[PDB]
This record gives structure tokens, C-alpha cells and sequence, in this order.
């Protein structure tokens, strides 16, 4: 309650050089469905499953 | 200060109720400011 | 030439006994649990005649110095002057209620503390 939602994080099996459209659509739907999720503060973190690492 | 001035027990209960009312008013003002900030960010 | 100190205890109390041996142990005043006898002795000797005199007598002890350095050890919610004054007023009101419920003191206008017969008999012996 004392903390603000800074967005959401998700993992991806492939290294995407650009932004994902489905994740951006889910972030836009979460920003439109919740008034406390402002677009200037909420972000999307993508963890690309690198071989032996994580980007 | 060096020598604090306490009050009566009913006066202490009234001071605690006044502090709770001031905290509730500050929380209501913070909620109004948050609603105004949300209305400014949405528009 | 030296002195050996072997403390044989349980495994759960080994870390506390090792921490409280080399490091200096801080002092914490526990006068909030036994303040009724001190309040009765201050009221019977005409020292704490009101709430302000009782707060001034309680501020001259080690508990007021320990509350300014460890607020959570004295069940306080802040190191500010207003929260400490409210905690001292609540403690004084609890002591006055414990003295008035036991017929040891009298509360003129709920603030003026007067020594009764039972409080004087408790503070005398």
C-alpha cells in the first residue's frame, strides 16, 4: 500500500531485439484497467533467456 | 523543552483523538492530492 | 596471566552469549513496568502534584534518555517531541488510573494529584 506499481516483469524464451507487441498490449490493458498504473511510471521488463545467462 | 507539561487523562484522550483527527485530515488531503495527480496524469 | 571463561549452554543461546561478551551491552531502562510505586512516592512527598510535575519528574530519569535513542524499545512510534510527549502523557494517565482505581490517589479535575491514605501507607512502609 505504501509502494507504487512500477510496472511488470516477464520472461521470454527468445532474445527479442525490439519490443514485444503482446507484452505492450498487456501493459496498455493493465494501464487502462487500473487508474493507479500510470503510463509514465509503469514499465515492462523483458528477461530474454540467453544461453547460460539472462538479458 | 526541559520540563514537559503533561495533561489530564481525559485531556490525554482528547489530545489523542485530536491527533487522530489531524492524521485523518492529513490522509484525506493526501488522498485528494493523489486523486488530483491521477486526474492530471489521465488527462 | 589470563582468565578462561567457558560457558556451556544450548546452541540457541550460544550466539547471544557470544555477542554479549565481546561487544558492549547497551543499557535499557525498564521503568515503564514499575512506575506505579515511583508515582506514589512522588505524589506522597508532594513532588508530583500535577501532570506537568509528574512529566518533569519522569523526564529526569534514564527512561527519557533511553527513549530518545531507542524508541521501539520503549514501544514508541517516533523520536519526535510530539510522539514522546504523547507517550509520556499516556504513561502518566495510565499511572494515574492505576493509582485512582486502587484508591491510592485522588484526581482533582482529573489532573491534580493528591495523596490519599492508602497511597501514603504504601509509600511509607
Amino acid at each position: 500500500k505504501e509502494m507504487e506499481p512500477l510496472g511488470w516483469i516477464h520472461t521470454q524464451p527468445n532474445e527479442s531485439p525490439q519490443l514485444s507487441p503482446q507484452d505492450v498490449t498487456t501493459h496498455a490493458k493493465i494501464m487502462a484497467d487500473n487508474p493507479s498504473w500510470d503510463g509514465e511510471k509503469t514499465i515492462i521488463i523483458t528477461c530474454s533467456f540467453t544461453p547460460g545467462s539472462c538479458t | 523543552e526541559a520540563k514537559p507539561k503533561f495533561l489530564s487523562k481525559a485531556e490525554r484522550e482528547a489530545e489523542a483523538l485530536k491527533r487522530r483527527q489531524q492524521e485523518v485530515e492529513e490522509r484525506q488531503r493526501m488522498l485528494e492530492e493523489e486523486r488530483k495527480k491521477r486526474k492530471q496524469f489521465q488527462d | 596471566d589470563e582468565g578462561r571463561c567457558v560457558i556451556m549452554c544450548q546452541g540457541s543461546k550460544k550466539d547471544f552469549f557470544k555477542k554479549f561478551l565481546y561487544e558492549p551491552l547497551p543499557v535499557e531502562s525498564h521503568l515503564d513496568h514499575c512506575m506505579h510505586d515511583h508515582f506514589n512516592a512522588e505524589i506522597v512527598t508532594k513532588t508530583i502534584e500535577n501532570k506537568q510535575d509528574a512529566v518533569d519528574y519522569l523526564t529526569w530519569t534514564f527512561l527519557y534518555r533511553r527513549m530518545t535513542q531507542n524508541p521501539n524499545y520503549y514501544n514508541l512510534q517516533g523520536i519526535s517531541h510530539r510522539h514522546l510527549s504523547d507517550h509520556l502523557s499516556e504513561l502518566v494517565e495510565q499511572t494515574l488510573s492505576d493509582l485512582e482505581q486502587s484508591k491510592c490517589i485522588s484526581i482533582e479535575d482529573e489532573m491534580d494529584v493528591a495523596p490519599l491514605n492508602l497511597g501514603m501507607i504504601a509509600a511509607y512502609y
